[PDB]
RNA sequence: ACACGCAGUUUUAUCCGGUAAAGCGAAUGAUUAGAGGUCUUGGGGCCGAAACGAUCUCAACCUAUUCUCAAACUUUAAAUGGGUAAGAAGCCCGGCUCGCUGGCGUGAGCCGGGCGUGGAAUGGAGUGCCUAGUGGGCCACUUUUGGUAAGCAGAACUGGCGCUGCGGGAUGAACCGAACGCCGGGUUAAGGCGCCCGAUGCCGACGCUCAUCAGACCCCAGAAAAGGUGUUGGUUGAUAUAGAGCCGAAUCAACUAGCCCUGAAAAUGGAUGGCGCUGGAGCGUCGGGCCCAUACCCGGCCGUCGCCGGCAGUCGAGAGUGGAC
RNA sequence: AAACCUCCCGUGGAGCAGAAGGGCAAAAGCUCGCUUGAUCUUGAUUUUCAGUACGAAUACAGACCGUGAAAGCGGGGCCUCA
RNA sequence: GUCUACGGCCAUACCACCCUGAACGCGCCCGAUCUCGUCUGAUCUCGGAAGCUAAGCAGGGUCGGGCCUGGUUAGUACUUGGAUGGGAGACCGCCUGGGAAUACCGGGUGCUGUAGGCUU
């Protein structure tokens, strides 16, 4: 007889991606091999990161990835992430950068190969850089999706602005006793 | 039919089962619920930092000489 | 007169169950590393381990251990906690890759950390495993009450050596 | 069931002790109070205006906002599942400086003195507390005479 | 307070020195325990009901079993008792012949929870005291004040009853 | 070979209370009785036309005492308990900003520089989304309200049953021990060792007790006041060789505590579990030895969890190098 | 014995609208003189709390004021409900 | 040694009675034209220096009351945790720790900050 609570004994992190998909998972055995046999923690991050579900890898833009390689010091470097890079339509200078990323889109492909950069798959970025030496690893927004914005604090609680889940917003289906000062109460 | 009306027996055991957890304080509390007056010399102090930053950089480029001097007297 | 040096070392043994337990006695409990019955410990004496003792006397038989009770339990019971595992000190190499840093490479060094406490008491101590000990061959007097009035419960100074020798 | 009073169950908490009664004293109203000043809470009767909740008194809170006749303390309540750090407003009659951080800072001042000094000694000191350690054996002398014999006292009934 | 083979323990003990008191003084006892672990918690709690000292105020200066002067002489022992009753307590005074203090104690405390029903942590020993043949007060002591005694083994009731079972012969009871 | 942070814990400091207790010769309220008071006035009365002239008495009061009380009284005042502090988000300097406050000053906010184990012992932590069932409870130690009481109704803390098996209490919700994968060996807890029934089939120890209603183990399954020269101990008090007519050595009285006895009456035949037990198999205090639970220790097997686990094929056990030239 | 005047003692044993508790003595009581802070407007917080409302209250701030020599005090009732 | 003005802690500072006050100072005290307010220059306000410690005030004394601080009461009352402890219960003892308050008996009877005087 040992008083041992049971609760919080099983760990709840991925072990696998849950897709399907061989290329997916021909790049997790990869990593697996480099990231349990080099020291190298950025393999470790790259894993844990393949593992990842769709919404845990949200996509990054031209201009966000443009402006963090912008900061002194990370020159020359090569851009890793793990999610897809996509086109930003309100930029207009891209530089010459080296990319990886699972997926790349169409007109962002094109833009980065007209100013002259590099883009490369993780396969290629083992053999290049097989511990990640001179990598810049960026990732999207996490909290960039509509959800978050209904997460938090509940509507109609003082000193809370979350969106309630409306049917759709206008004059008179919200906006009234519980909002209003002249109705009721506001808070 | 008559129930109970009111008692708190099992309650303790539920407040300490999760944890039962102090506030979280974290550095640089919000500041409100401060009086307006003190709230706006403040940002009118924060709004003129920016005037006069040559002055503040030319002394603290001073001082450093001076430190390297000193450093340098030392060894 | 000559009166005695208080001990520093004393050997707490848990003598009741799991059943019905205060929550500040259980605290206390598992703040010492015996959470299971008949699972031994050394604490070093001082005024808070004192107090602490002194809040779970009755579900604990504490007494100040001699040099062949620790010398037995290292030796025959010693077990090190390496990464979070239960490892047998069947190596003087496993002591060395733990306390080398405290100077602590062999059983000798723990045995002498332990029956004479040092500056670093608290590393070895917490490196070995909390003694699973066996039910104490010949029976007990009487577990539900203190060891003054017959029982088992309570502080037993000197004969803590013989409860030692029939549970080791 | 209880009623929902403000003061109830105040009857003796925010009372004047005995022979304390009348005009409050200045030492209080002229003591300052910077932010984050260690303050403990105790209500007084005999100012009504300000007054603190009875669930605060006897709480400690660190001050946080100032205006010209009170201050604004943050103050850990409980509330049945969790403690909140909630912020209140009491007038500075029911405010005083708590002793408990000023311990503390002594220490800290005596080591850094510790600190600074016995460092070009090369002799390190020990700045950390411990508790009490065994009363380090020693010799009792009886000088002459013998121990005393302590028997027993017979019973009677003195009632 | 439990009982066996009680032993006679001499406890030295004194509050702890203070500033105020640079030499306390010491206070002895003596107490009948069957080790010195409870001999000290006894000291303590009779030293506590006369004087005002606690454990954690004082200190045990000198813990130590006093040893029988002779025991191969037999004597006769005065104890003066002190226990507590489902009334109210009494004060008795008790004689027993035994080769040893210790001995003797332990057959008051015997006799006690015989005829009183008293258990041990309700009789309070107060004073024990050798006396001679005369000053004794009970007859069931004096009777054996007798150079020439003799006395027969009439009814000698046969042990190992269950040594071989089933026997032909009936035991016998006269030797 | 290399630890931040958190705790139904304690320690060292520093605050909070008004319950237990105690007091009413201190406040409020209740309340007993004597001494000194025409303090004050008044009723019956007696010596007096009357008279504070003598004598008491009953009225509410006083002066120093005295007996007893308060959940809605209190000068005092615990144990237990409730907040904080035990450092990097901390200190020590230099300089800027201010439509705030100010005689100079404050106070706050911005930048630069220098100083790291901050009481004990134990834990890896933090954070975000969905989310079923529940929303009749009950019992027990302790505190406690109403009621004569209740296996009654109603509260506080903790632990249980509910949701839980196992050993013991014969029987069994909640009691004692102890919590559960399938097994082998050993040892225990609580309980026991005449037979049922495993184990005292000890050459057990010391005392008590006779019941024509004996007694025999928390919850628990039953008894009170009052009595007994029945018996066994203790306390106090006297007298007795100056003798408690004869015999002759110790004797008496009042209390007190154990066992037993009277008090002691209900309905189918009846239950220390039964048989039975009296040099106990009863009662009190106690020694060893022994009996076994799914508990503890060692070992085998099954599964779960954790290993910043290992293997795409290499040197290698406190790793603290290898290799050109 | 109780009409009004004078002196002394008087820790509040009076009064503060109400039920009770707390508090108050050159007051928070009584008498006077002036007034309508019982005015207009953003927020923050406290009580029950789910930490939601209502009511009640607490510190502020921005204007108009009242009062006093001034310091100051006052955006209803000394506070705990109406 | 001490006083005045403004205070801090608010009786070790209060209350009752008695004795002593050298100098400065604090007041009593002398009047109501001007300032001011009353039934009354009693209070307040104003104008002064003929007398005084009479009083306030300051110091000291009371086998003083009170107040503050100790011993006793007392390891008593009470109380955390424990027992298959006792008792029909009411209740009580023990183990492990903490630990009071009356009556009664001792000691003491204001310290101190700023500025300005006197004893030169
Ligand atoms: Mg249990
Ligand atoms: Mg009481
Ligand atoms: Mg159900
Ligand atoms: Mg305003």
């Amino acid at each position: 007889g040992v008083d041992i609570r049971h609760n919080k004994d099983r760990k709840v992190r991925r072990k696998e991606p849950k897709s399907q998909d061989i290329y997916l998972r021909l790049l997790v055995k990869l990593y697996r091999f480099l990231a349990r046999r080099t020291n190298s923690t950025f393999n470790q991050v790259v894993l844990k990161r393949l593992f990842m579900s769709r919404t845990n890898r949200p996509p990054l833009s031209l201009s966000r990835m443009i402006r963090k390689m912008k900061l002194p010091g990370r020159e020359g470097k090569t851009a890793v992430v793990v999610g897809t890079i996509t086109d930003d339509v309100r930029v207009q200078e891209v530089p010459k950068l080296k990319v990886c990323a699972l997926r790349v889109s169409s007109r962002a492909r094109s833009r980065i190969l007209k100013a002259g950069g590099k883009i490369l798959t993780f396969d290629q970025l083992a053999l290049d850089s097989p511990k990640g030496c001179g990598t810049v690893l960026l990732s999207g927004p996490r909290k960039g999706r509509e959800v978050y914005r209904h997460f938090g604090k509940a509507p109609g609680t003082p000193h809370s602005h979350t969106k309630p889940y409306v049917r759709s917003k206008g004059r008179k289906f919200e906006r009234a006793r519980g909002r209003r000062a002249s109705r009721g109460y506001k808070n | 039919a008559k129930s109970k009306n009111h008692t708190t027996h099992n309650q303790s055991r539920k407040w300490h089962r999760n944890g039962i957890k102090k506030p979280r304080s974290q550095r640089y509390e919000s500041l409100k619920g401060v009086d307006p007056k003190f709230l706006r010399n403040m940002r009118f102090a924060k709004k003129h930092n920016k005037k006069g930053l040559k002055k503040m950089q030319a002394n603290n480029a001073k001082a450093m000489a001076a430190r390297a001097e000193a450093i340098k007297a030392l060894v | 007169f000559y009166v005695p040096a208080e001990p520093k070392l004393a050997f707490v043994i848990r003598i009741r169950g799991i059943n019905g337990v205060s929550p500040k006695v259980r605290k206390v409990l598992q703040l010492l590393r015996l959470r299971q019955i008949f699972n031994g410990t050394f604490v070093k004496l001082n005024k808070a381990s004192i107090n602490m003792l002194r809040i779970v006397e009755p579900y604990i038989a504490w007494g100040y251990p001699n040099l062949k009770s620790v010398n037995e339990l290292i030796y025959k019971r010693g077990y090190g906690k390496i990464n979070k595992k239960r490892i047998a000190l069947t190596d003087n190499a496993l002591i060395a890759r733990s306390l080398g840093k405290y100077g602590i490479i062999c059983m000798e060094d723990l045995i002498h950390e332990i029956y004479t406490v040092g500056k670093r008491f608290k590393e070895a101590n917490n490196f070995l495993w909390p003694f699973k000990l066996s039910s104490p061959r010949g029976g007990m007097k009487k577990k539900t009450t203190h060891f003054v009035e017959g029982e088992d419960a309570g502080n037993r100074e000197d004969q803590i050596n013989r409860l030692i020798r029939r549970m080791n | 069931t209880n009623t929902k009073g403000k003061r109830r169950g105040t009857r003796y908490m925010f009372s004047r002790p005995f022979r304390k009664h009348g005009v409050v004293p200045l030492a209080t109203y002229m003591r300052i109070y910077k932010k984050g000043d260690i303050v403990d809470i105790k209500g007084m009767g005999t100012v009504q205006k300000g007054m603190p909740h009875k669930c605060y008194h006897g709480k400690t809170g660190r001050v946080y906002n100032v205006t010209q006749h009170a201050v604004g303390i943050v103050v850990n309540k409980q509330v049945k599942g969790k403690i909140l750090a909630k912020r209140i407003n009491v007038r500075i009659e029911h405010i005083k400086h708590s002793k408990s951080r000023d311990s503390f800072l002594k220490r800290v001042k005596e080591n850094d003195q510790k600190k600074k000094e016995a460092k070009e000694k090369g002799t390190w000191v020990q700045l950390k507390r411990q508790p009490a350690p065994p009363r380090e054996a020693h010799f009792v002398r009886t000088n002459g005479k013998e121990p005393e014999l302590l028997e027993p006292i017979p019973y009677e009934f003195m009632a | 307070k439990a009982s066996g083979t009680l032993r006679e323990y001499k406890v030295v003990g004194r509050c702890l020195p203070t500033p105020k008191c640079r030499t306390p003084p010491l206070y002895r006892m003596r107490i009948f325990a069957p080790n010195h672990v409870v001999a000290k918690s006894r000291f303590w709690y009779f030293v506590s009901q006369l004087k005002k000292m606690k454990k954690s105020s004082g200190e045990i200066v000198y813990c130590g079993q006093v040893f029988e002067k002779s025991p191969l002489r037999v004597k006769n022992f005065g104890i003066w008792l002190r226990y507590d009753s489902r009334s109210g307590t009494h004060n008795m005074y008790r004689e027993y012949r035994d080769l040893t203090t210790a001995g003797a104690v332990t057959q008051c405390y015997r006799d006690m929870g015989a005829r009183h029903r008293a258990r041990a942590h309700s009789i309070q020993i107060m004073k024990v005291e050798e006396i001679a043949a005369s000053k004794c007060r009970r007859p069931a002591v004096k009777q054996f004040h007798d150079s020439k005694i003799k006395f027969p083994l009439p009814h000698r009731v046969l042990r190992r009853q269950h040594k071989p079972r089933f026997t032909t012969k009936r035991p016998n009871t006269f030797f």
